[PDB]
DNA sequence: ACTCTACCGATAAGCACAACTACCTCTCCT
RNA sequence: UCGAGAGGUA
DNA sequence: TTGTGCTTATCGGTAGAGT
């Protein structure tokens, strides 16, 4: 549950995805695509809702 | 502002002055009722500056206004230019004194003249 | 019925221009002194007693001389015999619109409907005149329309039904103009023009002029918006919304800005953004609506120990407080507390009707009851009867069997501030 | 295209010594609606 | 404007003497600072005293106002400078209380024969009592409760009615630079308000008037009215300019933008070309043009 | 936060931080001419009184709206030092330190805000309730609180809101708090003087437009070769 | 009375400083004086006729000036037509006039119908009491002559309309007593300007 | 000494515009 | 298409 | 809803002019 006043702590967060295996804060190591090297900072990644907007460019093109 | 009723009819008296009684007196105009009046007091009234009902919070009226204050002195306990200054009268002395209050949030210090 | 406190204006030389007290009613502006003694009073002694400042200002007292002073002048022997009624019913008559019925049939049934008695109109005037001293003193606070306390929201109720009513009287005018044509020279059919509502209403709903609440002209806009159906989350809350109307958009005041009233009743969190910033207020998911009781209360509450308003003006009021009906003051109570309590269990067995709201203020030493529609309400527990609920016997409550047992009810934003409220129920 | 209204009726007698006054729009899933 | 804000400073000579700078402003502000008679006094009451005919016919109804000491120590002032600044306000105008009055006597009493009430013992009374040429028509008291009593209480113990706030303020960029000396840790400057009751006369000139016995205190070398409109009738239209200037450069300094000197200079300049500083209203360019 | 006791630590120092900033405020409050006669050095016993009424303290600022400016300045002038723990208790690879002090985006304050808490929440235009110098649950059920019309100290008119606010967004925030922010936050959306840029530069185009540099080098406008000036004002270095 | 001769005293310094700012031979004792060596030689009871002097242009002395101090406040136009008459029968072509109240409406049309023949000014008492010229805000003004106005308009090659205006009602104007048609030179604390009086 | 007009300074009382730029859809009639 | 009223974009 | 002019109306108001 993600009840707005009823939110989890940042604890349990921390904790939930420490047992699923990966980093508490959410990041995870990635390796660039082009080159193969590893980057030196962990990449934050996470399956946020995202939304698509009405508006597009070939309605505003004139 | 003294509003009293009289005895007879109870309706409001209206104060009003007799050269040959050299008295105050109060007579109704209902009833031809006169009473002798007490006191010797028509009107009192604590005086009061509260003219601006609902309306002195929005419009800052300024009734306290905030104490002066100078960058010319220098404290004692901490080197800290900016100081409250006000004139003020001390426990016995005759006179105003000038004062000083330090400005520093963590000094609280306070001298005089 | 407006009493209007300010400078004599009438009759009125340089030296003596100090506030006096006014009534407007009918346009007569007439003094209140006389309508006093009017309303069956004949002491000046019992007008001030009815007039329970309870306070010494030099202020007030001055104003009540005043007025006093110019009710005397104004009317020569007021107090004697009858010429008060006489005085007010030759201004009465004086206006450019006077009623057809007469001075002893005006004063009943177009000054307080809800009072019977000439003499308990005169109580209430005084009880009005009271809370004016109390709030030019500054004892009392004056009403502010940001709050939803003083505010009510018609939704279809009353928005159509002033438009019938309008289209019903061109109706009617034009079927008389008619008749009147025809007479003097038909089936009942012929003579009602059936397009004219028909046609009135189509008119409102497309153009979207609605009639204007207060004017035959100048019909308001913003009434009736088109649904949108984009996402079933647009249709949603365009359904749930509510209005403030104001003359300018530019300057508005304190109405763009949340209140402590919106609490559970409109979402704070969620405005439009431009120019009717906060004057389009979403409502709140458990946002209900109160609606029009057919059931009158006024029998049930003499049940539960109101005693009836005293006739007579001398009888004083020791410590009774006042009750106040929609508006009407129907009685008094010995006790508030007691009295609210009782009132509050009966309505939580049901035998009071769900949407009431019950307000005790000990300031105004009054008790007040609304029953009307229009008021914003919201479910809220009741941890009285909290621990009936574990029967363990049932599951899934429906809500009806949950008001009816008294677990939950609905209270109004004016009942939320008296009583006390637990955000969780951890911390409960 | 055409408007969701409902008729009106009402008996209206004239003494010297049920008609159409108008359609109401009606609302969807009201007290009178299919 | 009705405020016309005014900026007054204080003289170099007043640094020779220790503290002398603050000492300086007290003074101006305690001389400058109007103070109603209402604030002064607390309980003001109408007793009736026989007449008793003595030597010139009076009205047998007497203003009694009770003033604490306490108060007239705070505000150093004593009953007689009070009683004669009341006597001075009456004789300055005497226009309003159009009524039957000839001459007005104020006396100050130390301890009062009213057994009213004695909660204060050691507050003073003062005793106004109004004068009639042998006529009864002051002998109503409504008349001297809604006209005595109001102008007694708006009359100033201290003061002028046209000065309405004074406040001490320490800048670290004036307005207007000293001559040569540069001791640029700050002047302790006063900010005058003043009343728009009327537009008969000139604030500036007014404030003049009033500031004669301390011409001496005040640098008028560099004091200089704060409105800009009036800033040119008084001193010319080179030291509006330059006010304008400083005003306008202060703004874009709180805008938090960086403008160069030569655009504000050249809109100054612009603004007053015909002399006077024009609205930026379609009037004020036609009168430009015209 | 390195760990959680670092974390903890970082809560119990704004806490005090937060309240020493209140004492601050409210000593600050007291230069007024009205305590001159407390604020001398002389033998006062009514002391134990100044600091017994703490709540009278927020009812007195938010009637004030010149007490309201002068706490309003002395929280910011403590808060300075509150914000100055970001760095003590942040790391130097933490994105929104590297952006702030880069300058890229962001500040300080909107890093104290995300982190440790939101601060001070105050409005400029005045309103008709107050907030009752807690935002907890207990306060929004007091009848005398400031946010229920009056506290009854007589009745008050109008009041310039004034709340602190000790959580911060990534703790959450109470609906008290939410509400609060709400109010402080909703003069941002509103459409005013959004108008009033575009007339002023509309109007100072047309007074400035005909201005123009002349061959002979003056400053003459277009309608009749007025004079403006005589010589350009820069102080160089290009002519 | 000690008050109104402290103001007399600082009238008069401050209207010697502005003739001998505008050029009319002011002796140094005159300027120099102090308040004391003013109240002993003016006396007990000056009634404003000690301050009545006539002054005469340092250049040339043909050119002459009398500062008139009426008797009375409130002048009328009886007082205007002694003074006119005065300044015909003395030959004097300017004249200074310190009321110490506003003039009447036929005073000032008086005065008005007869600027062509003769010159006079205005001055208030309030205004004189402190001295505009010594002022930080007001740079340095001076008066180009006829000859320097000629020369200014050839350099430049522009009319005399096209030139920023100062209207005579300012203080300054009125200061140096500067007519219709003249320019004058402004230094600013470097970059001067001028000004026409319109 | 003792009286009529007449241009002139300060408060009411109505007009009279104007409250941003570039954009894009939708219903209503016109 | 010529207009009016709404709802949105930066 | 106002900000800013803007233009009469209107209240004395006293200054000359006269007797
Ligand atoms: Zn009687
Ligand atoms: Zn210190
Ligand atoms: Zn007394």
């Amino acid at each position: 549950h993600a009840t707005p006043f009823s939110t989890p702590g940042v604890t349990e967060i921390t904790e939930q995805l420490h047992r699923a295996g990966f980093s508490r804060w959410g990041n995870e190591r990635v390796y660039n695509g082009r080159s193969g090297e590893m980057m030196r900072s962990m990449i934050f990644m996470g399956p946020t809702f995202y939304q698509r907007l009405v508006h597009m460019s070939e309605d505003k093109v004139k | 502002s003294t509003m009293k009723f009289c005895r007879e009819c109870n309706n409001i008296l209206y104060p009003k002055e007799d050269k040959e009684q050299k008295i105050l007196l109060y007579a109704c105009r209902n009833c031809d009722h006169q009473e002798v009046a007490d006191n010797s007091c028509v009107y009192r009234n604590e005086v009061h500056h509260s003219v601006s009902e609902r309306t002195q919070i929005l419009t800052d009226v300024a009734s306290d206004p905030t104490l002066p204050r100078t960058k010319a002195v220098r404290c004692s306990k901490c080197q800290h230019r900016e100081a409250v200054f006000f004139q003020a009268t001390a426990r016995g002395e005759e006179g105003m004194t000038l004062f000083f209050v330090c400005c520093n949030p963590n000094c609280g210090h306070r001298w005089r003249e | 019925f407006i009493v209007r406190l300010s400078e004599n204006e009438k009759a009125e030389d340089y030296k003596r221009r100090e506030k006096v007290l006014t009534v407007y009613f009918l346009s007569t502006e007439i003094p209140v002194w006389l309508l006093f003694f009017a309303l069956g009073v004949s002491s000046d002694k019992e007008a001030m007693d009815l007039i329970a400042f309870d306070g010494d200002d030099a202020s007030i007292t001055n104003s009540l001389i005043a007025s006093i002073h110019v009710a005397d002048a104004v009317c020569e022997a007021f107090r004697c015999g009858n010429n008060a009624l006489t005085y007010v019913e030759q201004q009465i008559k004086s206006t450019k619109f006077p009623p057809a019925e007469s001075v002893d049939e005006c004063l009943h049934l177009y000054l307080f409907p809800g009072l019977q008695s000439l003499k308990k109109k005169a109580r209430f005037l005084g009880y009005m005149v009271k809370c004016l001293l109390n709030s030019y003193a500054g004892k009392r606070k004056c009403e502010n329309r940001d709050s939803f306390r003083n505010k009510r929201i018609e939704l279809a109720g009353e928005l159509l039904e002033r438009e019938i009513r309008v289209h019903l009287a061109h109706a009617r005018r034009k079927m008389t103009r008619a008749m009147q044509k025809h007479l003097s020279g038909k089936p009942i059919e012929h003579y009602l023009d059936a397009s004219v509502i028909t046609n009135g209403l189509s008119r409102a709903f497309s153009t979207g002029a609605w009639s204007h609440p207060f004017r035959k002209m100048e019909r308001v806009s913003g009434v009736v918006a088109n649904l949108g159906r984009a996402n079933p989350l647009q249709t949603l809350i365009d359904l749930r919304r509510t209005r403030q109307q104001v003359l300018y958009t530019g300057k508005v005041g304190d109405a763009r800005y949340p209140h402590p009233s919106h609490w559970g009743r409109v979402c704070f969190l969620s405005t439009p953004d431009g120019e009717n910033c906060g004057l389009v207020k979403n409502m709140s998911l458990l946002g209900l609506v109160s609606t029009q009781s057919l059931e009158s209360v006024v029998e049930k509450l003499f049940a539960c120990g109101m005693e009836e308003l005293m006739d007579d003006t001398c009888t004083p009021l020791f410590g009774k407080h006042k009750v106040l009906l929609n508006g009407d003051w129907v009685g008094l109570c010995a006790d508030s507390e007691s009295f609210v309590a009782e009132l509050k269990s009966r309505r939580r067995q049901s035998e009071l009707p769900r949407e009431m709201e019950i307000k005790r203020d000990k300031d105004d030493n009054e008790v007040r009851i609304f029953t009307d529609a229009g008021r914003l309400l919201r479910p809220l527990l009741v941890v009285e009867n909290l621990q009936k609920l574990k029967q363990e016997k049932p599951s899934q409550y429906p809500f009806d069997h949950l008001l009816d047992h008294g677990i939950l009810e609905l209270i109004g934003i004016e009942e939320e501030e008296d009583c006390n409220t637990a955000w969780g129920i951890k911390q409960l | 295209n055409m408007t969701y209204s409902a008729r009106i009726k009402v008996n209206v007698q004239v003494e010297v010594f049920d008609i159409l006054i108008g359609s109401i729009p009606v609302m969807v899933k009201s007290i009178l609606c299919k | 404007q009705r405020e016309q804000t005014m900026s007054l400073y204080l003289s170099e000579y007043l640094s020779k003497k220790k503290h002398g700078f603050e000492y300086g402003s007290l003074e101006i502000k305690n001389h400058l600072e109007k103070l109603s008679f209402s604030e002064i006094v607390s309980t003001s009451m109408i007793i009736f005293s026989p007449s008793s005919n003595t030597k010139v016919p009076l009205s047998p109804w007497v203003c009694h106002f009770h003033i604490s000491e306490k108060v007239l120590k705070r505000k150093q002032l004593s009953a007689e400078s009070v009683v004669s600044s009341l006597n001075e306000q009456y004789k300055s105008r005497n226009r309003e209380l159009k009524l039957d009055i000839v001459d007005l006597d104020i006396q100050n009493t130390n301890h009062c024969s009213s057994d009213d009430q004695a909660m204060k013992d050691d507050n003073v009374c003062i005793t106004v009592t109004v004068v009639e040429a042998s006529k009864h028509s002051v002998l109503e008291l409504d008349a001297i409760r809604l006209v005595l009593i109001p102008f007694l209480l708006d009359s100033p113990v201290k003061g002028d009615q046209g000065i309405k706030k004074v406040n001490i303020l320490w800048t670290d960029r004036p307005k207007a630079p000293k001559r040569n000396g540069n001791h640029l840790a700050g002047e302790l400057y006063l900010k005058v308000t003043m009343y728009g009751d009327r537009g008969k006369r000139n604030c500036w000139t007014a404030l003049l008037e009033t500031c004669l016995p301390i011409m001496d205190m005040i640098d008028w070398g560099r004091s200089h009215p704060d409105n800009i409109r009036q800033c040119c009738s008084v001193y010319g239209i080179d030291a509006g300019r330059s006010i304008f200037v400083a005003n306008l450069e202060s703004a874009v300094s709180d805008t938090g933008k960086e403008i160069l000197r030569e655009h504000l200079l050249l809109v100054a300049d612009s603004l007053s070309v015909t002399g006077e500083f024009v609205a930026l209203n379609a009037k004020g360019w036609s009168k430009q043009r015209q | 936060s390195s760990d959680l006791q670092s974390r903890k630590n970082l809560t119990e120092e704004i806490s005090y931080g937060l309240r020493e900033a209140e004492q601050v405020c409210n000593k600050q409050q007291l230069m007024v001419e009205s305590w001159r006669d407390f604020l001398a050095v002389n033998g006062e016993d009514k002391e134990e009184d100044s600091v017994s009424d703490l709540a009278r303290f927020c009812y007195e600022r938010q009637k004030s709206a010149t007490l309201s400016e002068l706490a309003v300045s002395a929280f910011k002038d403590a808060y300075r030092d509150v914000q100055a723990l970001a760095y003590r208790y942040g790391d130097q690879s933490n994105s929104f330190l590297i952006m702030s002090k880069a300058g890229s985006k962001g500040n300080i304050g909107k890093l104290v805000q995300h982190s440790m808490c939101i601060g001070l929440q105050n409005s400029a235009v005045s309103l008709s309730f107050g907030f009752p110098r807690e935002l907890t649950c207990a306060a929004w059920n007091d009848p005398n609180s400031p946010l229920r019309g009056a506290k009854g100290k007589t009745t008050t008119e109008s009041y310039v809101p004034y709340g602190v606010i000790e959580n911060s967004f990534l703790t959450g925030l109470n609906p008290l708090e939410s509400f609060v922010h709400s109010v402080t936050s909703r003069d941002s959306s509103f459409s005013g003087n959004a108008d009033l840029p575009g007339t002023l530069s509309r109007r100072l185009m047309f007074f400035m437009r005909d201005i123009y540099a002349a061959y002979d080098g003056t400053v003459r406008n277009s309608f009749g070769n007025q004079l403006v000036q005589f010589t350009y004002e820069t102080d160089g270095p290009v002519e | 009375t000690e008050e109104e001769l402290k103001r007399l005293y600082r009238i008069q310094k401050t209207l010697m400083q502005m003739l001998r700012d505008r050029g009319y031979f002011i002796a140094d004792s005159e300027l120099t004086m102090t308040k004391q060596q003013f109240i002993r030689k003016h006396g007990d009871n000056m009634k404003r006729e000690d301050l009545v002097t006539l002054k005469a242009k340092r250049n040339d002395n043909s050119d002459q000036l009398y500062i008139f101090f009426p008797d009375e406040a409130k002048v009328g136009v009886k007082t205007m037509k002694m003074y006119t008459n005065r300044m015909k029968s003395e030959n004097v072509f300017r004249a200074i006039l310190v009321v110490q109240q506003n003039l009447t409406p036929f005073a000032r049309t008086c005065i008005s119908e007869i600027s062509s023949k003769f010159h006079l000014e205005v001055f208030q008492e309030a205004e004189m009491l402190v001295n505009i010229k010594e002022h930080v805000l007001v740079p340095e003004h001076q008066v180009l002559t006829t000859e320097e106005k000629k020369t200014l308009l050839e350099r430049y090659t522009v009319k005399e309309t096209q030139l920023p205006r100062i209207q005579v009602t300012d203080p300054i104007a009125r200061y140096f007593g500067l007519k219709r048609g003249q320019v004058v030179k402004i230094i600013r604390p470097r970059y001067v300007t001028y000004r026409y009086v319109v």
